[PDB]
């Protein structure tokens, strides 16, 4: 896998590949590695995919049952938390996940980092995955807060490009998201194989490789 | 988890035109020791239903307890035990593949291999595998330990698919039976002359052979043979 | 040292039309180099329009399917005898596969049936519960050797339209019952003659509007 | 693999299928597993299949030396011999497990070969992953005073169990006949019981389909004149 | 660890009407890790074909190894050497490190200039020769590769019917394997003429 | 295996099984384990095949060299080539070998050579898997200075036991009579022995 | 050990060694290996001597309880509660048990019960490291309904030769006799049974 | 590097005012199988020093095949060979003891304990240990395997200092190494009632005595126990 996630002034981008693996057998390349929590939380996923899958639809629930008797949508410091105490129970015992919790609340745009390791961390940019060491260095190179959406849309995609370029555990095609005090919005399923050519015509990338 | 200390081989069967035939030697072996020479691997329950085991012989005998004391229980309250709400062979071997899997699952399993061979109240063949991982399948011949590479192969050029059950006679199961049992002999390891044999016939019931014998052997080729390669004497 | 899991070889194979979704295996079923069964079912109507294959380990796969056949049937008493929708019995079985995380049920698994749309399903799971939609999916001994000829047949990976020289994919056109069989007795016939766990039989289980249908073809028995 | 071996008459005959496998994967369906040591001596291989090729490979050229040497046509027991030693100095690393058969001067014969050089005489033998499947044929139909006809038979129906019982073994039948005084016969694919099947479709695609970039000749002639 | 599975790669070679056809990925990598898009892994000594999978320092080795026999043979038989002939070279070659293996999965491809005879094999890493009529397999993506050829492949095919066939079969099989991809070659070859053809697919 | 060697009073018999085994498939049914030398000196055969080939084939190369230059060679000689293999390759074989001879000074002699490499001369031997079996009814039973038929009923009943009680012996049971009068092969099929 | 039990004519004789080891250390050379379980229901022992004994004081427990209720056990009773404890601790167990009793009805009988907890009745039955060596010899010399005198004979031979094979068994031989008579202890010294 | 197959168990000794004693069963083991019952231990070389060993029987035949040689290597050129130049105890003892110790060095010993026992030209008693590992040591008494464990604490009861040793007869000794012989066979389980000993003294020389059995054993006391604790009957 590669994911990533950013806050900035309009926001939190999220975007993440879709390829999955069985070691070197690629067995899927059409598989969402964002859950929608709720209309205004995302969730990331990496690593193992049936952990990250059933932790996070239990999540959720949990996220739920509180707007019901709070009257209040959940925070995202305590849906990432909520997250971290149900996996520290089992720690040590086997599980297997990299998420990244992105929503907007009361306080702003929120983006936690939560794995099976006990880390929970805020920050205004991570990513997670095989990948993610390819993903950063575009990153890095490229953020800023005072980014348009527009291009921070774009920051996000190609930054996945990146890593599914050289990465062999990434590709397949990449599933961009923005999350504003509105809820979060779909921006579309990009096949790596088409954006690849297209980038690389367009930016000048990617010199190193024929087409 | 355990291993098997006494332990019992091949058990092997067969499907024919009017219902099946199955068989195994009398023999419990001690790894390499032949030592009990009179364990009876054959266990029918009822008069439609015969189990045929390998593998460990004390967890053979606490199966033969439980099927005995399923028996009984099914007796109680039941003014049809012994016709309409008799035990079929299929409800004897569900509990004891539920039985298996359990066990399996505990991580203390019965180190068996059961084969389960009898005739249903339709008249329909019954004859269905199971083991200690839980694992079952059925075919028109059926096999546990050696028998799967040796008896299996002769058995399965009288009835090769399903086809076949019908153009095949008890005279020919039989006889197909008593030969894989003499290959056997000749080599497994862990084999006996002596064995049992077991047919159950919708028709004539169910016929239980005991204290049978590998006969009709060939060892006379064995004088021509000598040395390793150059011997001449 | 005991071992409780073990291999009983297999593939299964399912396609999704568009008004149509077909479940397909093999009949054999083995140990090591041995054949136990030549035609031992693997392919079931587990009611409510859904079909469904779990295996690899052959007593985990017989116990799920038992399990989840379970769970409609309870799921129609506690209900009304609602029919259960192919993606509530998808999630359901995520459900049955993660209660087992820490002792796994050693199979692959498929289901197909049809969506609240009336189109074609077909969802695959790993042996812990994740799953996923999808319109052609292999699974088994020999998925990696039929699954990359259905991206090329069945999503015209790879296709272009001649004249354009890569600049214009082959379009998506939608397949037939009668073309996605072909695929599928192809796809078997190939594995057989490269994978030693496959052979014997090729069952096939179409489901429509209609109901369930059965199909049964003969494979090499080498 | 499945191979055998069954003495006759006034002779002796072996046999094998024709499968080489790669794991569960098969590599080739149409191996030839019948290997010549000499025109007269014919040996049957399983195991490593590199090592029942080279192996034979270098005892039938130092018994092609021998012969010429000796002006003698060369000994089943020789072949057995030079084999054995080759073998057991290895210590069962290279994995070959040989059935040797042949004629000679001094008559008929039949051995059995394993990868740590032990040998063993019998008038049927079987090697390989079906061994058992094909010995259990051999066992139940085979007697003494056999014809040749009745002898190829029984071998490839020994052969045969184990390509259908056995999934290590498949696709064809080989067989060779060595007859004292008569050539020896090698009968590749003597059964051919696998055929596959004809495919529904057709999958030969349309010119084009396939995306290119760069196209250009290959110089596969040597530098030229003028 | 596994050094057949480091670096990654995959080679395939069909049979055709007068014609045979080899074919390549271009990747070289360090396992996840992705290095060159230009590592070819076909040779040509004269007009006979070698394509070698596994560890690339051992695919290289051999090249230049094959390259040093061929040579050789030529100066000495003074004529060049025919692929029957190769294919066992390369078979004595990889059986002399019996005990000490290159990691490769070597396949042979070309035409007899005196019968005009397609032909093809393939080798185990220690030598053993799979010498077959319709095509041959070899790399990472094996299994695929098995899988798409034994369904797509049919007897006498033209040059440019083979070609497409050959290409969808890599391609295909390459988008499902990790190790393999980025770039491909096939190469068309006939009695006296042989075309190379870079195809076009996904970067990743 | 099961394997054993006889003096009596015109000379020594050997005995043996006919069965080899991988794990328990029965690798050939028919073995002869019985293997000559010399003219007058065989041996019985336990522990691996391949060893056991190996070094019967090594002493019988080195016996037939030395009578080329000496003469007929002992038995205590021939023992004495066997020990020297087994004794100084002992970390890389696994032989237990009876070696059994008639002298016409000497009469019958009996050497047993067990995995060690040592070498103990005895009225009689018994070796192999199987002998455990029968090393109280053998002790029991053996007398010196039998008969010829007296030796052949008690190898006979001996072996029975052996294969009776041993998975990893069985088939036939080869006898070998190594006296003045020459060499004889004896034979013994399981419907004979099995009833005793 | 080396135990045995042999059913004859007038009931039933049990009979062992008396050693027991630690390695190749003799912890004990008079031991008592023919334990009471009930006054005419016996045991031999073999295995490791905490198993056994914590085993034979649980029988004899539960069969003190049996009789306080429902009166004399049989044999194959006192048999069963042998081996449910052997099969359901089989994992933790390591114990080698014969039983043997005396009935009016059923006369003399005898069950031996190895390692994994299965239940076998037999004419006669042996067991320990011992047993091994007299396989051969018993199955030959055994008849059924011998005398007593008899039945002592072939049970001190039988001991005599197990005792001479195997260093894990030695000391004396017990011997405990089961008739309607009653009880009989005998016990047989080396200079006795070593010259036989 | 090896393990030993057929094993020989311990071998015991002791000075006494004169000369010295030695003994050591007849037994030859095959683990916990009595195997052989006529294997002479005690290896007389000349007519003043006994070789005694224990461990493999194997490598105890290879170095009294070396013992053997080296009597014959020692005679020639010689005509001293059986006077002032034979071989002497001490001398036997270093060729072994540096063989021992360059085996050990090769990782391939000769798996053996062994004592030298003798009676050197001027009188002197000579008694010396050495084993598999090339250690040697040197005792009033000596004793390998279990015999260091048993028959030493009896023997040191006689001779437990160099002053006590000109005080004890070869009567006394004789009766003392027969008495630990008896109980190494109550006691120990790889030991035989038949074995040999052998005196050296510097005026009645070398006497060898075979065939000598433990007698005057305690059993008789045997009858009166019962049970392991409770039991009365
Ligand atoms: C990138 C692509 C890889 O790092 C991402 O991290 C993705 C994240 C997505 C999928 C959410 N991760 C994977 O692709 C992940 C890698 C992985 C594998 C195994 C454990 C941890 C991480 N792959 C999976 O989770 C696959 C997904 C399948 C192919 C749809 N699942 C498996 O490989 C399953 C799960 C196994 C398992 C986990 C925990 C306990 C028990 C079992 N395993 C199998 O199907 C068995 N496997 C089949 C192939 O042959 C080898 C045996
Ligand atoms: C029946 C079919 C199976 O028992 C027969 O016994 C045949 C015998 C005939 C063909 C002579 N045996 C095989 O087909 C044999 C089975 C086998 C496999 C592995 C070990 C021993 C026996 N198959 C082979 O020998 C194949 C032949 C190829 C397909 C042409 N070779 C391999 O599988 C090699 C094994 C090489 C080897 C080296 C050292 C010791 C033992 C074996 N394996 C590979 O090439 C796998 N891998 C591929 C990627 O590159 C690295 C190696
Ligand atoms: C009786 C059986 C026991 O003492 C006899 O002694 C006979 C003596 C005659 C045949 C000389 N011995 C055997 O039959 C002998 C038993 C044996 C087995 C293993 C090691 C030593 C002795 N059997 C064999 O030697 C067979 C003969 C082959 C089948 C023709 N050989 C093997 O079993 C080989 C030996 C490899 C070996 C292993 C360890 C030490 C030395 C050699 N083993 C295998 O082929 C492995 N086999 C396949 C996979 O399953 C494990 C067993
Ligand atoms: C013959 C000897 C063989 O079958 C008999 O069966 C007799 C039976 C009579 C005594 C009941 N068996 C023994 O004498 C028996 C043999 C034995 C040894 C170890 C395990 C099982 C059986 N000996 C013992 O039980 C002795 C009795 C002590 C000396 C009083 N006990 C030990 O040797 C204990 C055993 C502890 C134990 C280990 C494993 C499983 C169960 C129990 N061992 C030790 O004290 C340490 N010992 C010495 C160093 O080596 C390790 C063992
Ligand atoms: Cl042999
Ligand atoms: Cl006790
Ligand atoms: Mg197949
Ligand atoms: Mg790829
Ligand atoms: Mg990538
Ligand atoms: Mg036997
Ligand atoms: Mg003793």
């Amino acid at each position: 896998t590669t994911t990533l996630a950013f806050k900035f002034r309009h926001g939190v981008i999220v975007a993440a590949d879709s390829r999955a693996t069985a070691g070197a057998y690629i067995a899927s390349q059409t598989v969402k590695k964002v859950i929608e929590i709720n209309p205004y939380l995302l969730g990331t996923m990496a690593g193992g995919a049936a952990d990250c899958s059933f932790w996070e639809r239990l999540l959720a629930r949990q996220c739920r049952i509180y707007e019901l008797r709070n009257k209040e949508r959940i925070s995202v410091a305590a849906a990432s938390k909520l997250l971290a105490n149900m996996v520290y129970q089992y720690k040590g015992m086997g599980l297997s996940m990299g998420t990244m919790i992105c929503g907007w609340d009361k306080r702003g745009p929120g983006l936690y980092y939560v794995d099976s390791e006990g880390n929970r961390i805020s920050g205004a940019t991570f990513s997670v995955g095989s990948g993610s060491v390819y993903a950063y260095g575009v990153l890095d190179s490229n953020y800023k807060w005072d980014l348009s959406v527009e291009d921070a849309l774009y920051l996000g995609k190609r930054s996945i490009l990146a890593a599914a370029h050289r990465d062999a555990y990434s590709g397949g095609s990449v599933n961009l998201y923005h999350v504003t005090e509105d809820g979060w919005i779909y921006h579309g399923n990009h096949d790596v194989g088409e954006l690849f050519w297209k980038v690389k015509e367009e930016e000048g990338s990617f010199n190193n490789v024929i087409g | 988890t355990q291993q098997p200390i006494v332990t019992g081989t091949s058990v092997i069967s067969m499907k024919y035109d009017n219902g099946v035939i199955i068989a195994a030697d009398n023999l419990g072996s001690y790894g390499s020791l032949l030592r009990f020479n009179g364990v009876e691997r054959l266990i029918p329950v009822g008069d439609n239903t015969v189990v045929g085991i390998s593998g460990d012989i004390s967890d053979m005998q606490h199966i033969e307890r439980l099927l005995k004391d399923l028996v009984t229980e099914n007796a109680y309250d039941n003014p049809l035990a012994d016709a309409e709400e008799a035990l079929e062979p299929s409800y004897i071997f569900e509990y004891l593949a539920t039985v298996m899997y359990q066990r399996r699952s505990k991580m203390n399993p019965l180190w068996n291999a059961i084969i389960v061979a009898g005739v249903q109240s339709n008249g329909d063949q019954f004859l269905r595998y199971v083991n200690l991982l839980g694992v079952t399948y059925s075919s028109p011949t059926l096999a546990t330990g050696f028998g799967a590479h040796m008896a299996n192969p002769l058995l399965r050029k009288v009835v090769d698919r399903e086809s076949d059950i019908p153009k095949t006679t008890v005279q020919v199961a039989e006889e197909a039976i008593v030969n894989a049992m003499r290959v056997l002999y000749y080599r497994d390891a862990r084999s006996s002359r002596n064995f049992s044999l077991a047919i159950i016939d919708k028709n004539t019931g169910l016929t239980f052979k005991k204290n049978l014998q590998v006969e009709n052997m060939k060892w006379d080729f064995a004088k021509d043979i000598k040395g390793y390669g150059t011997q001449k004497i | 040292q005991f071992n409780p899991y073990g291999d009983n070889g297999g593939t299964i194979l399912g396609i999704a039309g568009e008004d149509f979704a077909v479940l397909a295996g093999d009949t054999r079923n083995i140990t090591d180099y041995s054949i136990n069964s030549r035609y031992e079912p693997k392919v079931f109507d587990c009611g409510d329009n859904i079909v469904m294959s779990a295996n690899g380990f052959a007593a985990d796969g017989d116990a799920l399917v038992k399990r989840f056949k379970n769970s409609v049937k309870w799921y129609h008493f506690d209900h009304n005898d609602k029919k259960l929708s192919i993606n509530s019995a998808a999630r359901n079985i995520q459900h049955l596969l993660y209660s087992r995380r820490f002792f796994p049920y050693y199979v692959y698994n498929i289901i197909a049936g049809l969506d609240e749309d009336g189109k074609g399903a077909v969802y695959s799971f790993d042996p812990v519960g994740s799953y996923q939609r999808e319109q052609c999916r292999a699974g088994g001994a020999a998925a990696s050797l039929i699954m990359p000829f259905l991206d090329n047949q069945v999503n015209f990976k790879n296709q272009y339209e001649p004249g354009t020289n890569g600049k214009v994919k082959k379009p998506l056109k939608y397949l037939s019952v009668e073309e996605v069989i072909k695929l599928v007795r192809d796809s078997f016939t190939s594995a057989t003659e490269r994978h030693i766990q496959v052979g014997d039989g090729l069952e096939i289980l179409i489901v429509t509007k209609d109901g369930v249908r059965k199909e049964f073809y003969e494979l090499k028995r080498d | 693999t499945t191979i055998v071996g069954v003495k006759f008459n006034n002779g002796v005959v072996i046999a094998a299928d024709t499968r080489s496998t790669q794991g569960p994967i098969v590599a080739d369906k149409n191996c030839a597993k019948l290997h010549r040591i000499s025109p007269k001596i014919w040996c049957a291989g399983a195991g490593t299949a590199a090592d029942t090729e080279a192996v034979t490979q270098l005892i039938g050229s130092n018994i092609e030396l021998h012969s010429l040497y000796t002006s003698r046509e060369p000994r089943v027991v020789s072949a057995l011999q030079m084999l054995k030693q080759h073998l057991f100095k290895y210590q069962g690393h290279i994995g070959a497990y040989l059935i040797v058969a042949g004629v000679d001067p001094t008559g008929s014969h039949l051995f059995s070969i394993h990868a740590h050089g032990s040998t063993d005489v019998g008038y049927y033998l079987s090697l390989g992953s079906g061994s058992l499947a094909a010995m259990a044929v051999l066992e139940s139909h085979w007697k003494q005073d056999l014809t040749k006809e009745e002898a190829i038979k029984l071998a490839s129906d020994a052969i045969q169990a184990g390509i259908w019982n056995d999934l290590g073994s498949g696709s064809n039948v080989d067989v060779c006949v060595m007859e004292i005084g008569k050539d020896a016969e090698y009968l590749r694919n003597y059964l051919t019981p696998n055929v596959r099947e004809e495919k529904q479709k057709s999958y030969k695609f349309p010119r084009g389909t396939t995306a290119v970039l760069k196209e250009s000749i290959v110089n596969i002639c040597d530098i030229q004149e003028e | 660890s596994d050094p057949s599975s480091i670096n990654g790669g995959i080679v395939v070679a069909m049979t055709g009407k007068d014609c045979v056809a080899i074919a390549c990925d271009l990747r070289l990598g360090s396992q996840s890790l992705g290095v060159s898009n230009k590592f070819e892994k076909i040779f040509h000594y004269g007009h006979v074909f070698l394509g070698i999978t596994g560890l690339a320092t051992d695919v290289t080795t051999l090249n230049e190894m094959f390259r040093y026999k061929t040579n050789l043979y030529k100066l000495k038989e003074e004529r060049a050497i025919e692929p029957e002939t190769f294919t066992q070279l390369v078979s004595s070659s990889l059986y002399e490190r019996r005990f000490g293996p290159y990691f490769v999965g070597p396949v042979v491809a070309g035409i007899n200039s005196k019968s005009g005879k397609p032909f093809i094999a393939g080798f185990d890493l220690i030598g053993c020769i799979d010498e077959a009529k319709d095509f041959i397999v070899s790399g990472t993506a094996s299994d695929q590769l098995f899988g798409m050829c034994e369904s797509l492949y049919e007897p006498n095919l033209e040059p440019e019917d083979l070609f497409e066939t050959i290409s969808q079969a890599l391609l295909n099989a390459a988008d499902r394997d990790a190790l393999s991809g980025w770039g491909a070659v096939v190469y068309i070859i006939k009695k006296d003429e042989v075309v190379k053809r870079y195809l076009k697919m996904r970067q990743d | 295996t099961s394997i054993m060697a006889v003096t009596f009073k015109d000379g020594v018999i050997l005995g043996a099984d006919s069965r080899t085994t991988t794990g328990a498939y029965i690798a050939n049914r028919v073995t002869d384990k019985l293997t000559r030398v010399h003219d007058k000196i065989w041996c019985c055969r336990s522990g691996s095949a391949a060893d056991t080939q190996a070094i019967a084939d090594i002493v019988q190369y080195h016996l037939e060299l030395y009578t080329s230059q000496y003469g007929t060679p002992s038995t205590e000689t021939a023992a004495s080539v066997f020990k020297e293999l087994c004794y100084e390759n002992k970390d890389n074989l696994t032989a237990g070998i009876i070696v059994a001879g008639y002298d016409d000074k000497n009469k019958g002699e009996v050497y047993t050579i067990p995995l060690g490499g040592s070498v103990h001369k005895l009225p009689y031997a018994i070796a192999g898997s199987g002998s455990t079996f029968i090393y109280g009814y053998c002790d029991k039973n053996f007398r010196e200075n039998m008969s010829k038929e007296e030796t052949v009923d008690f190898i006979k009943h001996s072996l029975s036991q052996a294969i009776k009680w041993d998975g990893s012996s069985g088939g036939v049971i080869r006898m070998v009579v190594l006296t003045a009068a020459g060499v004889e092969r004896l034979i013994f099929y399981p419907d004979e022995y099995e009833q005793l």
